[PDB]
């Protein structure tokens, strides 16, 4: 079973969520299934908070 | 083309024991080509 | 099964129904719409083939995180029992259970993912190659041995500095490993080495054993002497009837001829003024754009006559001449091409009422420079062009005559005492046809040809003298690929009976026993095998001997009908064989090439040592 | 399986058994008569009288001649609607229902048919296997026109596109198509049946159902054509793989171990078709051509010599110091032709026009460089002659002779070659039947002249200018300078082996697209053989160089060698000399090519890419006009 | 399926990931090993002690291999009886008992056969590979003057006929045979099997079983043999076939698009092997010729110099107006060769003779033109020379020089070419280790002589004598005039372009057949551009032509592409000299060929069966005067 | 087929009632070549 030796380093609990930047490889697929998976995993409906735009 | 491995290595290549022996039997082979006629692949 | 899968949409169904058959979609196989086409067992095994090739470099995809699923061709298929054809027709015959079918869509996505792969791969492969290029790694025949350790030594002395392998070094030895089975890596933890490769059934086929020579290359060899024989195609090349020259005719080949040189009674498209005239006169001829110029015809002069020739174009050079006369200098002058259409023969030509219509088609100006010689000066190298076409000149009348000629050109009146040269004939030039639908022999078009005519009926001048759309110099063509595909089979040596020698000894045989007109005295069965190699020697060494008048034996069209068939049959029963020589050849070169291998790779050992063992 | 089915004549069967099995005839299964055949096409009369009942032997049938026989049917059902319209094959001739599924002993021999017994082996009679060919033959017989007219039609305009996607309004196209077709297509008289074959063959026509008014692909090729398409970012696999192929094949052709042999290997392996060679001997250097002779310019006093011809008539010709001959022997069979048109040939009491030249050859034991009088000459023979033809030239008061065409064939085996001190010479001088003065003609011989040879034989090979029945192609490598090889005959072993590898430098041409000082798979063989010379000891000056200086200069040599391939038998050649070198790049290609997988370079699938963008503009652009100028309503 | 055998690590049920897999050995399957194997050829030995007893891996066979391993015994089975007379192969290899089918996980990697457990998969060892392959060897090589004396046999008389039927008497033909095969023909050692062989290959010879009395065919490849048949009215399919796949070959090497584009391409990219060329410097125009320079004439004050070689021996030169050198920039690596047969070089003060030629080399900073002193030479050195003989020649009291040829090989590496301004010249000379007397010499140089010249690259291309990185072909079309074409350098991208189009070219002769003014798939595109282009608005005035004028132009146009390639690039040509109907016709051709179903042309189809009759008439006469003599007991 | 001899126990060649009669739907083949790439054979 190849894994790498090491030990895992310890952190605090961060208390707000965190921006992330995604990065794409060479896999394709179609936009069906896309709709469809995010249809199901999908988190709406919601009321949020609109704040303030001026 | 060196080499260094931690704590284990399954294989070691500036290690002993491998062998170097090319033979006509052998040979070495990938996949140049293959027949995709239109008429044939239908 | 192949075409499209059909579902009946009424009950009466036989082999000839009116309607009674429709595509079947993808709502039916238990939204848009797609068709559906059947998949082959051929199409499958092939991309299941090109899946493989991708997977032989799992280890480094797995480093670079590419493609962490495998196509998995078949996954894409769905089974369905119905009619199965190109045409309904044919589908309602042709009833189906368990085909595979699939759209377009998802064709094209696999196809895809596969390129993207290969894309990904280029330069793992490259720099794979070049370690395998780097050093011998394969030896004809027998064994070589070298250590390993030698061998990654003189790698890293020697790889580029970019080459991925360096950064990726056990990858690249699993990849080389999955490839050639001489290179072995030991199990640590068993401590065993054992032979890894993925292609032995493949390899088989290209080594050598026993005595023989590689079975693949043996019948890649027949395959390609019976293509170069089906090119030729004797049926053609040796018919008895007339064979249309669209059909007969291959793509020809510029020619090279020297106007003046040239015999009257050898070129039939050549026309010249008898030299008894002894009286030149002057004409004015307008050009295109309306411009004047003046020349002169005297006897000897010596014209083209375009009426039978097929579509030409004519280039002519004037290079290393002189046409330097005590009251004329060749520097700076002008010359042309002047086509005449006239109702005279243009040997009766004697004054300027006969010339008919007259044009200057194209001019060039004259620069000299001097020569090895002293004080004698020559022509600079001149290109004057021409095209030939016989459409837009009107040949609807029956007696028009049509004739081409160069000579010197000039805006001013030309005196005949300071010039007296007959025109600029002497000078090289270059015929190139236009046309590759029609023939000619020697020297006219002809609609239809007989090609065992041909045989044994030309002479070295008719030859030379020959357009370059002559039927002859197609035939010669023709036969040259027969002349390969002999060679490219036989090893025979010198007076050696061979397969493609035979059948002219059997005619020589049954013409000898004929009776006829002449004394005939009788040769043995070894004699006529004798002549017989030597005249197939001959005609390999040299194709053009057919054609050639008075040939040895080949100027009989017998022989040659003769050859041309038995060579269809000589290839043809052929059974994955080769000559002894060849066979005996190519094992002795196969074992020295092996010893210099065996050679190189001590210098390699000796140059890099290997540690040295101290358990 | 293969072969012919067999049945056994006796009890006793083993796979050794001596006489056990016997030929399955018509009459051991009926359902194959001709009488009980499936006549759905018609083909058998239905009169009684005009059938016969004779036996009939059986063969095994392949699944590959199945699978492609079905392909050859499904050829001609691309085409059913004009089949239709012609009343042509009503029912499809469907192989399959003329085979009948027998378990018995199959295979070409009774050996091999007592080790294999097989279970429900189609079999079929050379009459129906005859009748379903002519069936197929006559049906595309039939279709010949429709054929050509709908190619026509799909190459009057553009209708494939290298990459992307094309428009152009349908009336817009068959506007044009019906203002530019020919009078008699017969898709102006059956536009419908043309309508349904486009779609068939292409997948971008697309006829809308007017009852249901939906369109759909009809195409019935989507996986040839997925396969036969540019992806993006990569070139077709069909194109890749056919390219490798052709590289293969051309190296195969080019056999290395023959080309790369450090062992003697035997002429008429070796040998290849030759070509003709062209000289002119009057300006040949004999230090450097091995087959001439020379009297010496010493003797200094002509002599007159009668000849007599195969006729039996004499001729006279003079010979002096300085005349050049042709060592006949050890140059195998031989065509020599001589030209003298050009030359001039005038003297001052010496008129060249009207006179003859001809061909004489000499039979002597005596060497040529001693004659001094007639009788040395022993037998000598007129071969050939012809008269000659003035004619004036460009320079003013000459006139040069016409062009000739004297040709001779030299055939050692007519000769009689017993005698091992014996001396055979050719030689071509004018030739006439009055003695000639010597003070008048002054010309030593007419060979100031253009002489074309051709080999008579594709046995045989010379080396330097004498034949050697045994050949060590790797020796050839950097011994001939260019004159030598200029002077060299038309059969000598340097030709063939330029040709030979020729071949080699087209397939490594093929693969390879390389630029100015780039290593390659190709390239780096002799890099390998140049790094370990480096090293090995020797006498000199040592120089060191590193791995990129070494790359470099074995990319030059490569690139030197595709240039020009005579460069690895010219002398002194920079790196092409070395016969390690050179054996090296002969093993390395072979190796280079096996071990490509479907991969094409980086230069060449971008560019390629590139100029398919670029051809499917223009494709926009003219269909742009077209629509423009044929308006639709 | 392919690949090799896996198999679960320990315990089973559990395969979820790729580590929980193993490649199998033959330990696993006991049966696979050598000692299990069926030893019915005796290749393996009987002795227990020279057997070894070691693991082995294990591989897939596909049904492709299978195929064609099992086929391959087919030749060895036609010849059996020879076989057997020779005590070879008793038994039959049976390619099928060597397999061994099992249940297992098939693939390449461990990630791959995770996915793909298939049932029934034959596996095998290499060592049994070999074994089998190496039985199949010997038995060729034992079978091979077999062979060679059955073929002589076969082909000594006519044994097929290319249509129809024809008849003999079997016992005049025995008699033929007996009185022409060779005597050391292993025929005449067993007749009686090679009539089997022969019965065995042609359905046309039939032996009559003497205690039955009957007699009927035994060939065993009528399937083969009916697609090589011709029906009645139609060429064979093996013909059509191998023709239509040639001509798609052709199009595939001639590369459409590449020789199409529009874009730039690059040079290594669009460069083919190129081939030498000749010229003669004195002759040429400079205008024309870009890569030449002249001392202009009127300078009229000729200089002396002085040049030391490599070794360093002096020598000395005279420079005066009209000499000429070469501008050694921007024209890639090459080679020049250079021979002065047949010239003269001679004056009064002057004899060639004995005297030496040689070429030198100028780098300097000041342009030749200018060049008045002899401080402005810059460097220079002589890098080769010769010494020259002189023959008399056919003109009166004239003497030409023998046959040289002088080499020199630029390649622009080891010149330093670091300074922007620098300039470098080549000069062939007359070079004397003494002074030379200016009024003894007038000539300005030697180059009045013969000029090979040959690429020593292949990733370089020039236009007009100047080297670019890439090329556009679409703008080469209709750009160059004869004397541009002339004057241009071997390695022009002219000259690639013509060789590239030449496949196409043969590629339409193969595949069409059309008369003149006949319109072809292939001229129709030429047609609709023709069309469009004249219904375009433009400026000039517009002649409306009807559609059949329109074919007649384009068949004429596509008709003198296929007779002269040269036409495409030639300035004002016809119709070819279009960029637009070049890329028409270049496109159309692949869809014309891809588009052909298994058909061919009328006319060539008539010609066809016509020859057929007319060789099935000639060899029934050579039948009958056989049968004439040799006549019949 | 066989030149001469004198056996004639099974089939006799220079005996009577044997057919020579060559056509082109007979023809006459062998294994001249197969397919044998190294990509299709894997």
């Amino acid at each position: 079973l190849g894994m790498r030796i090491s030990a895992l380093q310890s952190l605090s609990d961060t208390p707000s969520p965190v921006q992330w930047l995604p990065q794409y490889t060479i896999d394709q697929a179609a936009m069906d299934e896309g709709d469809l998976m995010v249809s199901r995993l999908t988190q709406l409906p919601l009321r949020p908070d609109y704040g303030n735009i001026w | 083309m060196g080499n260094a491995s931690s704590i284990v290595q399954t294989i070691n290549v500036t290690g002993d024991g491998n062998v170097f022996k090319p033979s006509a039997e052998t040979s070495s082979t990938a996949v140049p080509s293959l027949s995709l006629s239109p008429g044939m692949l239908n | 099964p192949g075409g499209v899968p059909w579902i009946a949409v009424g009950d009466e169904t036989s082999v000839t129904s009116p309607g009674a058959l429709r595509r079947m979609t993808s709502k039916d196989i238990p939204y848009i719409d797609e068709p559906l086409v059947v998949v082959t067992e051929h199409a499958i095994t092939n991309f299941t083939k090109a899946e493989m090739a991708l997977e032989f470099n799992r280890e480094f995809l797995d480093k670079m995180r590419v493609l962490s699923v495998s196509p998995k061709y078949s996954d894409l298929l769905t089974y369905v029992d119905c009619y199965v054809g190109v045409s309904a027709r044919q589908a309602l015959n042709n009833f189906q259970k368990q085909v595979p079918v699939i759209t377009p869509t998802r064709q094209t996505m696999y196809v895809d993912s596969i390129q993207a792969a290969l894309k990904a791969l280029e330069k793992w492969e490259i720099d794979l190659r070049v370690a395998q290029t780097l050093l011998p790694t394969n030896v004809p025949i027998g064994e070589v041995s070298c250590p390993m350790q030698s061998v990654v030594k003189l790698l890293d002395d020697q790889l580029p500095d970019d080459s991925l392998i360096r950064r990726y070094p056990k990858e690249a030895a699993v990849a080389l490993a999955k490839r050639n089975g001489g290179i072995q890596w030991m199990d640590v933890s068993e401590g065993t080495v054992m032979n890894e490769a993925v292609n032995a059934v493949a390899a088989s086929a290209l080594a050598p054993s026993a005595s023989a020579p590689p079975l693949e290359e043996k019948s890649k060899l027949t395959e390609q002497a019976m293509d170069l024989v089906t090119a030729a195609e004797p049926e053609i090349i040796a018919s008895l009837a007339p064979v249309p020259a669209p059909v007969f005719a291959i793509p020809p080949k510029p020619a090279d001829y020297n106007v003046r040189t040239l015999r009257i009674d050898e070129a039939t498209w050549l026309r010249m003024i008898p030299k008894s005239m002894n009286t030149p006169f002057q004409i004015q001829v307008t050009d295109n754009t309306g411009t004047n110029w003046h020349l002169n015809l005297r006897g000897g002069t010596r014209v083209v006559n375009l009426d039978q020739i097929a579509p030409m174009r004519f280039v002519l050079d004037l290079g290393g001449k002189s046409y330097k006369e005590t009251s004329w200098d060749p520097n700076g002058k002008k010359v042309g091409f002047i086509v005449f259409q006239s109702k005279i023969p243009f040997e009766l030509w004697t004054a300027a009422s006969q010339i008919g219509q007259a044009t200057v088609v194209n001019y060039v100006q004259l620069y000299a420079e001097d020569s090895s010689f002293t004080a004698q000066s020559i022509i600079a190298t001149t290109s004057l062009a021409y095209n030939y076409e016989p459409e837009q000149l009107n040949k609807t009348d029956p007696e028009m005559n049509y004739y081409l000629l160069a000579t010197f050109i000039d805006s001013a009146a030309i005196t005949p005492t300071n010039m007296t040269q007959p025109d600029v004939w002497d000078a090289l030039l270059t015929m190139s046809p236009l046309s590759a639908g029609e023939v000619t022999v020697k020297g006219a078009v002809v609609s239809e040809v007989v090609p065992a005519d041909l045989i044994g009926s030309y002479t070295p001048e008719s030859l030379n003298a020959s357009l370059p759309n002559d039927a002859a110099r197609c035939m010669i063509d023709r036969a040259s690929k027969i002349a390969e595909a002999i060679k490219i089979d036989d090893d025979a040596g010198p007076d050696e009976y061979s397969p493609n020698s035979v059948p002219i000894q059997g005619q020589l045989a049954i013409s000898q026993l004929e009776t006829g007109y002449g004394v005939r005295i009788f040769n043995p069965k070894g004699i006529l095998s004798k002549i017989a190699s030597r005249a197939m020697q001959a005609f390999i060494g040299d194709p053009s001997t057919i054609i050639t008048q008075a040939a040895p034996v080949l100027s009989d069209k017998n022989n040659w009908i003769a050859l041309a068939q038995g060579v269809k049959t000589s290839l043809r029963t052929k059974s994955l064989s080769a000559g002894v020589k060849t066979a005996v050849s190519k094992l002795s070169s196969s074992e020295s090439i092996q010893n210099w291998t065996q050679g190189f790779l001590d210098k390699v050992s000796a140059h890099f040592p290997a540690p040295k063992p101290d358990c």
